[PDB]
């Protein structure tokens, strides 16, 4: 909820995907596959995901 | 051998049709430098203000091989005979 | 050598017919700046009003080279002997 | 040197053929105003209205160049000897 | 200096070749009028009516500049000697 | 002034092989249509037989100029000694 | 005036090098066709099969154009002395 | 009139520089075959083995043109004195 | 055979604008440099420095080109005849 | 008639600019070859391993033509005096 | 027939300016390979290491062919007569 990340890599239909701050205002499909996301801190967090719905935003 | 020296006038006319052909492709970048903008700035209008500079370069930067076309133009003929 | 100065005044009017071809090299250009202007009016209307300032400008320097690739075909023929 | 006028009655038909090959460039900035009008209204089509005056002006300064590339090519012959 | 007038009788065939390269280029606009058509009404089956108006016209006012090429490039025969 | 009429029997076929270039261009707008078909099928094959007749048609139209550039190379030559 | 006819050989092979610029031509819409029938099936491999026709109906329609261009100079040489 | 027959040995070479022009047309068709391809792969793994066959297909046939524009320059000078 | 010896001065100012044909099209790339920035930059603005030395890296060299092919133009007439 | 046969020593130089020409035209086809490459793999990086075989075979054969176009130019000087 | 052996020294230059024409076409390929680095890098940023070397060494095939459409053009002035 709301956590500050550094950058986040998506799975969708039409390819893969990755975001950073202010990316372009979008909203795709999810492939089911896998969700990687990376902190400021350099670690990263993996999940696997069903499906969905990504809602990047110009803020 | 027989050695002969031709001055063909008509030649001062002739290379600046070609040179003219060639003035207005650069055109071609000129609105794709224009179109990016349009597009990023509908896709992004917080950036619209940064991005002005880079097609302003690129379209001075685009036009000026243009530029010194028309001057091949000027030089072919209003110096030569 | 023999010296030999010859005048073709034939290509007074042969070089207008080339600097004519580059006439029509703008006009991709001229029509692309609209073109993509219509992407980002449909992409984001409210920036209609935002973008056209940004559109007509490469769209008449966009056309200005043709008229600089026109000018010659007319200035070409008028005033050579 | 000596001097040889040389005027080339030929050379007054040959370059409308070249003038002639300039007319058919701008077509395609036609078929990109259109094609752009059409995928604006398929993305946007209440919006088809409002872009489209600048449908009309992108086809009409389009057609220009290729209406005075049109119009060298027979100013070139019916006058000229 | 010496009045060298020449007619050149087999420049009437060879412009009219230079001409004929340029008649296939408007066919290249001619699908981009009619692929912008499919994939809109792909895109939107609703609006495949409202812009077959310009799907027409967008060919005729391309097809008439290959036309006139055409009309060049047979009229710079049948009557020049 | 002197005159000279110079009738050249070779001129019958060079501008035959500049016809030729004219020859190929229509081939990419054929290619292009056939392409927005195909692309039309990929977005909605339920509205592939209402688009079909765009394509059976702007084919043709796109081969009409390759036709006519090919006539007036075939006409060039058979004719004209 | 005085009348001289001219002869010249080599314009049977000048205009055959012409037409061999626009042998390649039609391969770019052939790579044009695959490529679109490329996409399609990545977009809608069920409908393939369906799209295989127009397919290779685009092969076959730009390698007819392309025959043409070869047939010109190969008319041009292998007949004309 | 009077006839002068010319033989012009030099055109055994001026038409071949102008075939060589066209040979690296079809590369273009190449490229874009492979990135079709790429792109299909992208989109689909599961289809990468079934679009292969139609990837080598306009590669090697746009190569037979490609063959053919070179063959003509081959064919033009070590045969024609 | 007999032996004829030709300077031409008149060639010395036409391949000036056969090489300024040729200056015009580095241009493209050039706003195709600042054209992906763009984009890269409204997808991507925290890429906006990352991409920036790429920019003027693809923009400089094409310009390189564009002064080579400017380079000939002014070799071409200040030193020779 | 009279019979002129005449060697141009000149000729040996004239095509090999036109020639040179289509040099720099497979380097298009380079780029578009590794720029798919590039697309593709960001959009599937644990696939690019297996698109290299197709990068590297199209830049290969754009280069086959890209050296035989230049082979040529290279073949037209130095045996032919 | 008659045997007349012509040097022409002004073909020494002509076609310096033809090469030329080719030297500006490699420079689009330059920022087609830069656009598809930069759209990658917004695509993936992690991937930009993995995409550069493709980057510069697609610019550098590019770029050397270039020297080579440079290379006669200096080699057509610096030695022949």
């Amino acid at each position: 909820k709301q956590e500050p990340v550094a950058a986040i890599t998506i799975r969708t239909n039409e390819g893969e995907m990755g975001v950073l701050a202010g990316h372009e205002y979008t909203v795709q499909q999810l492939a089911p596959g896998i969700l990687e996301v990376e902190y400021e801190g350099g670690k990263k967090d993996q999940y696997v995901i069903s499906g969905g719905f990504a809602h990047v935003n110009d803020t | 051998a027989i050695a002969y020296e031709v001055t063909v006038n008509g030649a001062n006319l002739i290379g600046a049709g070609m040179a003219a052909s060639g003035v207005g492709v650069p055109a071609i970048g000129v609105a794709m430098c224009f179109s990016s903008y349009m597009l990023a700035a509908a896709r992004q209008p917080n950036m619209s203000a940064k991005l002005l500079p880079y097609c302003i370069l690129g379209f001075a930067l685009s036009e000026a091989l243009a530029l010194f076309t028309l001057l091949i133009a000027l030089l072919e003929l209003f110096v030569f005979s």
